[PDB]
């Protein structure tokens, strides 16, 4: 219902209660995902399968 | 307030400016190499195709139907 | 007369793990139990570390479970079809070719509806495999 | 389309049924 | 003082509720959570 | 104020204007925890739950904990 | 242009104006009198300290070193000493693979000649890449 | 609720002591005050 | 064929006996109107009018536990199968049906044939109370569609815009280190307003619909209630 | 002769017909606000009530909304 | 004093609650399980291949 | 010559097209409560009587979009 | 040449086309209702016969529907 | 015969029928700003919470344009 | 069979589909001034206020206008 | 198979599509035109500022029909 | 393979569609009309003044008609 607890003022304060720490944690894990797939999946060693075109869902599917 | 004697700032920010303009400058290098290795591909594709169909239209031309 | 229909029917003491027990309700109250903890229809709490703290917890596992468990079906059968269309043949492989397989995979799943089609569709003039490279 | 399926209907429902006659009272209670 | 809980309120403000005279009113003005 | 849809909760005024201003403030008695008292920051010199953990700690926490899981495969990677 | 940086330079200054830390306060007008930066001076000062605290780094380590070996660390161990190992735990980790990954300079493992992958390298588009 | 003793009271229930407790009025006449003089400014 | 599956509440189910082996009060019903059908005092009803307000009580809690938290990606609609949807309404709208059937008071039907005496009863009024039987089955048939139809057509859409968000997100990220930073962050922007307008809307057509849901059962009972005054 | 053809690309057809539909519904939803801006301008004292009304047709007027829209899914996914 | 849902154990308050306070309800139920059970609990191989 | 063909993806269009009906349904709705919204602010006290005749309309309305939902089923699975 | 071709699926266009014409059926339906609301609080003294006359409305809206209804199974089917 | 044939544009055609749903949704918003600006006329005071009504409005108008956009460039890309 | 083919001619339906959507925009704009004027003359002393709520109408209205728009100029050139 | 097919003469339907973009920006016009008497007869010594905000709507409207119209010659002489 | 066809009969179908562009713009002229008519009956000494803007209204949507005109004859003979 969204009545009341403790809110922190900015993100240095979200170290002054353990659920707020977890939940600063969880954040950083959302938005550090990110930019490692964007290492990931844009590197220059990344190479498409040679047999993508043996199957693919599409057919499967169709 | 005295005049600055100093400048390091402005000098800070002309050095991101000026790592900035490099970057830009690769990434447009990098983009130009890449479309003209993609149609490089496409023409290679396109001449296998034709390659394949001339191919084809000798074996036709030798099964005499 | 053989069971009682009555909860008074005590099978245990008043006492029996006392401890544990207060522990746990402890556990319960000290968050839940306050004038702002008013929830709507006993499903949304007014306390926000509630929000704060379930939310991360209930993605997490449900994100293991359905990378663990869900998709890597899709996964081995990528794998499996695109490799032989056995597992031996994809066991053939090394560890490392499996990874490059997978995480094309994942780029494919990434890509969805919102990329390029040549990840599925073989151009005109391509010399990579066809369908019936195994057939 | 599973929603619009009914090849395993009925173990389907057994959940909201056994959610009925057999959750709800603890609920209740 | 000690940090237990009280007579449940369910989030609602008492000096509104349909049930609100069963609430005393204090000095201030402000109506108990519980009777 | 507001940290996304969480507002901080404001106690309203009881007293009125002329008892108030008889009121005679001595912040020596109040806890050291709340000096300098400011509603849009109460929690400014709230004491940190753990020494010398910051928030930007956890937050890095949480990111080396997703390069861990997307990265984990890299360098050792399993087979089928 | 020009009444974007005048906005900005007002929020700015504002936000300058609103801290009301002493020493602060105190370094920025002495800077502004002589007309000198306060924030290189600050840098300055950090790297010379720094430098004059390298032994003491040393120091500190091999004590350090001493106090877990001599076992005292886990006589009064707790669950805050547990938490920090855990971040450490994990530092750890992350360092490992991004070390790895730096060292064969590719973030995927490279190809053997003797894989059957070998044709992805052959048919790449950009060979220079 | 003796065995909630051990859990204390977190910084949302310090607050709220202080702030309801009996130097309420205190705490009341100070925020009132520096609302107003933030207003005045502001004005 | 016997499939054993579970539902996707254990973790809710063991919050709900953490939280509630105590009492707490609730103030707070989606759907009040079940507890408040009478508004004129002095009127009373023989029949059993609050009979709905436990089964109204906890539909709203498992669909509450089932909807709002599917919003939590890759949360799982056990229930999301048309053809389940329209069992439960089955149960609750035959079930209250064939409690006022039961009392076997046919004047209590008078109120079909719709109109007055001076309408032709043959091409008229007996055409609407055809009508209006069958708008009865109709009611039934659109509560379970619409709430089938909303879910549905909400996941969808969360589906493919996170999927559309992902992409932009991963693939085009590298913009900001070039030239045209400003197009991709504009498309950032809008694409942070679209994910948290749709989580409102969700949240609300979520709660709303429940509402519905429960009201269409309540008119049911409604349109056949008498209520007598005390004299 | 006898001949049997199955066309894929007509599904796309048939789902954007389905969306035509939407145009009503939105029409309709925008329909209600506007009485109820023109009612609460003649009767404020009514505002949270009417505003509760406005919201009830607006999910009955978007219910419908959501029927095109599943079909167009099932056509769209088959 | 006396109550269903206090006094009585879980299993009598069950059937108390679905046979003088839900009948109706429990008897429809029970006829739709069965109604599933006979006509909605069979798939073919080749349904089960292609869902 | 005598040629019988069979389009196998017609009966997306139909489908479609049937949809499109609920257009007219939705914003009959629209209008229904637009002018319920707008005659409650002029006569507050019969509030409660005006919204049972809205809803009898809803109903009378909803039903038409049921029939045109349906003919979109019998084509859709068939 | 004479050629002669019988396509199967056209019936399937016909039965949606015609379904199209509820669209203003419904539409009609909450036009005579949405009038109903704003006579009925000019004049509260006379809701009977402006409900008596609404419902002759919506018959003779409802026939027309019918027709249409019968058009598309016919086609449907036939 | 059986004979299988796949037309690729078709899915330009579907993505033009959804976006002609943007015409209601287009005409929906309008209609609410024109009744926004009679009640303010009519009632002036009230210059906020009508305001706050026609956003609420147009966020559920433009909800509806959205859901049919998605389908007009999803499938602009199937 | 399976049999592919591509249309070239079909891009030009989709596109011109996308710009019926403009009408349902224009008229849109026409209710907003439609009305404009009605509320001056009721209410002259807010002809400013009133104007600006109207261009942020005919902003919004046009905002679906050249969502609309982008999808007749891609098909076009696609 | 892949077959390529290219159909000259879509490129007039998809521009006579365009046009009927013009019917609702030719309705919207009459709506202002047919508000400005009614607001001109309620205020007439406000002529000149309805008549100026007439004005503006028009070229409004008229953007929207250039925007179709140009839609309608590219697809034209292309 | 690559085929190129042209279908001499299409350049009709496109010439009907602009057509339909003149709906908007008759009803449009009929809407100035039945305005008109309120606004002299409202006040009849400014008959001469409405009567004008009545004509400039005319003389804008007509421009309009032109323009899909112009689209049906340009089809029509090319
Ligand atoms: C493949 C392998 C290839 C290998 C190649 C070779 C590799 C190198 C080998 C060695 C070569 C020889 C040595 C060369 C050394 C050069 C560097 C050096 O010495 O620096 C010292 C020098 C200062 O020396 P100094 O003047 O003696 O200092 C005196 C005092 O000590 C001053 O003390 P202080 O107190 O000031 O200390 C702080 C100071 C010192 O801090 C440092 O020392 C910084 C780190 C130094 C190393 C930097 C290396 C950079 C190399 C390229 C990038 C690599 C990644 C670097 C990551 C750095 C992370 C922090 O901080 C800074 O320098 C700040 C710089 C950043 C300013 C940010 C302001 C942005 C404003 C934007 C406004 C836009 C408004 C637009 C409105 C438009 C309206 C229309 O600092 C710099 O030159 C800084 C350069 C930073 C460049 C960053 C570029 C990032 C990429 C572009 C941006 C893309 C993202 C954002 C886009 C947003 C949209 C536009
Ligand atoms: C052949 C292979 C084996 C399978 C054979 C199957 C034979 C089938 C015959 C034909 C049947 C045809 C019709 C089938 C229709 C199915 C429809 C269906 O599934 O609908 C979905 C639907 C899903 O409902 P839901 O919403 O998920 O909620 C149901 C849940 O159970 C949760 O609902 P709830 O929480 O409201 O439930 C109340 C719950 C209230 O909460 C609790 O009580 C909490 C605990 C929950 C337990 C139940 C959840 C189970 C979770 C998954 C499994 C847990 C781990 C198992 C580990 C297995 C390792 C191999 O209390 C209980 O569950 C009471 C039982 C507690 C047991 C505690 C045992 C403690 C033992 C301690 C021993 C200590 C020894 C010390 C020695 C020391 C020596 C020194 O299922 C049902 O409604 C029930 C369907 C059951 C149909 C009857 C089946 C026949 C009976 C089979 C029994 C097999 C026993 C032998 C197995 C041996 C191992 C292999
Ligand atoms: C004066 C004497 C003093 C003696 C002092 C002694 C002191 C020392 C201690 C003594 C030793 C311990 C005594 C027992 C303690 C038990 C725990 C306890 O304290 O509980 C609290 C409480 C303590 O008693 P109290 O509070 O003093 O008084 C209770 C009230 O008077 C009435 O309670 P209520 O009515 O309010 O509620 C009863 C019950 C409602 O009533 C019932 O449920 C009873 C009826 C259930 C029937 C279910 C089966 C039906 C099957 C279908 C029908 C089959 C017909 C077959 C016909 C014949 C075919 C030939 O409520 C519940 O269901 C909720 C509680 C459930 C507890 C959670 C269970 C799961 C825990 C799992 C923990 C471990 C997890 C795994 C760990 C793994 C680690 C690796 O005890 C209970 O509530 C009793 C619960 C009984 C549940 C039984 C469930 C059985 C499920 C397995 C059946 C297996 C069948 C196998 C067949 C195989 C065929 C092939
Ligand atoms: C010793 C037991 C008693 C023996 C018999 C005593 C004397 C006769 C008694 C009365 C007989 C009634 C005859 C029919 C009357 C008219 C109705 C009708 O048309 O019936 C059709 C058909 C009977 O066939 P029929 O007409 O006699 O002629 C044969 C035809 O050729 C077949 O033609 P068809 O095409 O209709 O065939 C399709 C299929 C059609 O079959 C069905 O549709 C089956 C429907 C089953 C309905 C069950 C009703 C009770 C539901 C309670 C609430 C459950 C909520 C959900 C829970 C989910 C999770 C478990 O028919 C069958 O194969 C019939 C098999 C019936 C087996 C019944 C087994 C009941 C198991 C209950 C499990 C409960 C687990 C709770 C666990 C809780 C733990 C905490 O089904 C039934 O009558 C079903 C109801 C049977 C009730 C029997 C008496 C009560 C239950 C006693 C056994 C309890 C076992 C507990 C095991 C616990 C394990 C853990
Ligand atoms: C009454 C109204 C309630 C409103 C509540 C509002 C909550 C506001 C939340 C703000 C953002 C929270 C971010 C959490 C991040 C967690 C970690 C993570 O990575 O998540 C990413 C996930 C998904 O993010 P993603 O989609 O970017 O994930 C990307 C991952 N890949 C690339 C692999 C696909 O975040 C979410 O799904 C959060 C959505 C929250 C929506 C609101 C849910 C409300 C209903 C549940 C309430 C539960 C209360 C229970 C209390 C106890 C009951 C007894
Ligand atoms: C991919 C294809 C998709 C197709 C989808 C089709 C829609 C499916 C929808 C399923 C979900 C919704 C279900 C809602 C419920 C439907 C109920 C229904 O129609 O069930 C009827 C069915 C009819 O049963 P039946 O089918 O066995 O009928 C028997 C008739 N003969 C023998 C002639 C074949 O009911 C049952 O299945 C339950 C029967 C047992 C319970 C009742 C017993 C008492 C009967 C009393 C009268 C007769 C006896 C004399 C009096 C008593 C003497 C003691
Ligand atoms: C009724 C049985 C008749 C035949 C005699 C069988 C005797 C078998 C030997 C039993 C020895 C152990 C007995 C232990 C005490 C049992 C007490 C008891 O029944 O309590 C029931 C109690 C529940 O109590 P409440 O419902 O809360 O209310 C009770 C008060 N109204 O149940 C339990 O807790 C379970 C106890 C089970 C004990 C074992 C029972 C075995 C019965 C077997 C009968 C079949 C014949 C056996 C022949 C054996 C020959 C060697
Ligand atoms: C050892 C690491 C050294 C780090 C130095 C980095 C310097 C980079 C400077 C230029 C960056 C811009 C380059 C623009 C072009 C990139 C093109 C691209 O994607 O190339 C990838 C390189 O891309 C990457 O791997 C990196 C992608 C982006 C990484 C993001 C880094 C972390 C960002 C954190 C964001 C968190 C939020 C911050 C907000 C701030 C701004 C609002 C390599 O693959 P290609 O050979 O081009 O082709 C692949 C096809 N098979």
């Amino acid at each position: 219902m969204l009545l009341g607890g403790f809110v922190p003022r900015r993100f240095s304060q979200f170290n002054r209660d353990p659920c707020w720490m977890f939940f600063i944690f969880s954040v950083g894990f959302w938005l550090g995902e990110y930019p490692a797939m964007m290492i990931k999946y844009n590197a220059r060693d990344l190479v498409y399968d040679p047999h993508r075109y043996v199957w693919s869902h599409h057919d499967d599917h169709h | 307030k005295a005049a600055p004697k100093t400048l390091h700032q402005v000098r800070n920010v002309a050095y991101f400016f000026a790592a900035w303009l490099g970057v830009q400058k690769g990434y447009i290098e990098k983009s130009a190499n890449d479309r003209l290795w993609v149609e490089h591909q496409r023409k290679v594709r396109q001449q296998n195709v034709e390659r394949q169909q001339a191919l084809d239209s000798i074996k036709l031309m030798q099964q005499g139907v | 007369v053989l069971f009682s229909t009555y909860r008074s029917s005590r099978l245990v003491s008043k006492e029996f793990l006392h401890g544990p027990v207060m522990r746990f309700r402890a556990l319960g109250e000290y968050y839940f139990q306050r004038a702002w903890n008013g929830t709507l229809n006993w499903a949304l709490p007014g306390e926000y570390r509630l929000y704060a703290v379930m939310i991360p917890f209930i993605y997490f596992y449900h994100r293991w479970h359905n990378d663990h468990t869900l998709d890597r079906d899709h996964v081995e059968k990528a794998m499996i079809m695109r490799w032989g269309g056995t597992l031996e043949d994809v066991r053939k492989l090394s560890a490392k070719d499996q990874l490059r397989v997978r995480c094309f995979t994942d780029i494919e799943k990434l890509y969805s509806a919102y990329g390029p089609k040549d990840t599925y569709l073989q151009p005109p003039g391509d010399t990579l495999p066809g369908k019936d490279f195994y057939r | 389309l599973e929603p619009m399926s009914t090849w395993y209907l009925a173990s389907w429902a057994m959940v909201w049924y056994y959610a009925f006659f057999f959750w709800m009272p603890m609920v209740w209670t | 003082v000690g940090n237990g809980p009280t007579f449940s309120t369910g989030g609602e403000c008492m000096n509104t509720c349909d049930i609100q005279n069963a609430f005393p009113m204090n000095d201030r003005g402000v109506r108990s959570s519980s009777p | 104020y507001n940290m996304l849809v969480f507002r901080d909760p404001k106690r309203r005024p009881q007293l009125s204007e002329e008892e108030r201003a008889k009121v005679v403030v001595n912040q020596a008695e109040w806890p050291e925890e709340f000096k300098d008292f400011d509603p849009d920051d109460p929690y400014k010199n709230s004491p940190e739950i753990i020494k010398g953990m910051s928030s930007w700690n956890l937050f890095l926490w949480g990111v080396e904990c997703a390069f861990i899981y997307q990265f984990y495969e890299l360098v050792f990677p399993k087979s089928i | 242009l020009c009444n974007a940086a005048s906005k900005v330079q007002a929020r700015s200054a504002k936000k300058l104006a609103a801290l009301t830390d002493a020493g602060i306060q105190k370094t920025i007008s002495e800077h502004n009198a002589n007309g000198t930066d306060a924030a290189v001076s600050s840098t300055k000062r950090y790297l010379a300290e720094q430098r004059q605290l390298f032994h003491y780094r040393v120091v500190r380590f091999f004590d350090e070193c001493h106090y877990i070996i001599s076992g005292e660390y886990f006589a009064q161990y707790t669950k805050v000493n547990l938490i920090w190992d855990l971040r450490f735990l994990t530092k750890l980790v992350v360092l490992f693979l991004i070390g790895t990954v730096l060292g064969r300079q590719s973030i995927f493992p490279p190809i053997d000649p003797d894989s059957p992958l070998v044709e992805a390298l052959v048919t790449k588009v950009n060979p220079n890449y | 609720y003796d065995h909630l003793a051990s859990w204390g009271k977190d910084a949302f229930l310090r607050r709220l002591e202080f702030e309801n407790g009996p130097l309420r009025d205190q705490v009341e006449a100070h925020t009132q005050r520096l609302l107003a003089e933030r207003a005045a400014i502001a004005k | 064929m016997f499939l054993f599956f579970f539902c996707d509440l254990f973790w809710l189910r063991l919050l709900l006996c953490m939280y509630y082996c105590v009492w707490s009060r609730l103030c707070f019903i989606v759907y009040f109107n079940c507890l408040m059908l009478i508004f004129d005092f002095l009127l009373f009803c023989l029949f059993d009018l609050y009979l709905f307000v436990g089964l109204c009580l906890f539909l709203l809690l498992w669909f509450m536990l089932f909807n709002l938290y599917s919003l939590i990606l890759y949360y799982c609609i056990t229930y999301l199968n048309l053809y389940l949807l329209f069992c439960i309404v089955f149960l609750l709208y035959i079930a209250f049906l064939f409690l006022f059937c039961f009392l076997c008071d046919f004047f209590l039907f008078n109120n079909l044939l719709v109109g007055d005496s001076f309408m032709d009863v043959f091409f008229i009024r007996f055409l609407l109370c055809f009508l209006e039987c069958f708008s009865l089955l109709c009611r039934c048939l659109s509560t379970f569609l619409r709430l089938f139809c909303n879910l549905l057509s909400s996941h969808f859409l969360l589906l493919m815009f996170f999927d559309f968000f992902y992409f932009i997100f991963v693939f085009f990220f590298y913009g900001v280190f070039c030239y045209w930073f400003i197009l991709f962050i504009f498309v950032f922007c809008f694409c942070l307003l679209f994910y948290v307008f749709l989580y409102l809307l969700d949240l609300f057509a979520a709660i709303l619909q429940l509402f519905i849901f429960c009201n269409m059962i309540l008119q049911l009972i409604m349109d056949f209630l008498l209520f007598l005054l005390f004299v | 002769s006898t001949v049997a053809i199955s066309v894929q690309g007509l599904h796309y057809v048939g789902t954007g017909l389905a969306a035509i539909a939407l145009a009503g519904v939105g029409l309709g939803i925008g329909t209600i606000f506007g009485n109820l801006l023109v009612a609460c301008a003649r009767q404020p004292n009514l505002t949270k009530m009417l505003f509760n009304y406005a919201i009830l047709g607006f999910a009955l007027t978007e219910a419908i909304g959501l029927f095109a829209l599943m079909l167009a899914f099932l056509m769209l996914f088959s | 004093v006396y109550t269903r849902w206090k006094c009585d154990r879980l299993p009598v308050f069950q059937l108390k609650l679905f046979t003088q306070e839900y009948p109706m309800h429990a008897a429809v139920g029970i006829f739709t399980i069965i109604f599933l059970w006979k006509h909605m609990s069979h798939c073919s191989e080749e349904t089960e291949r292609k869902y």
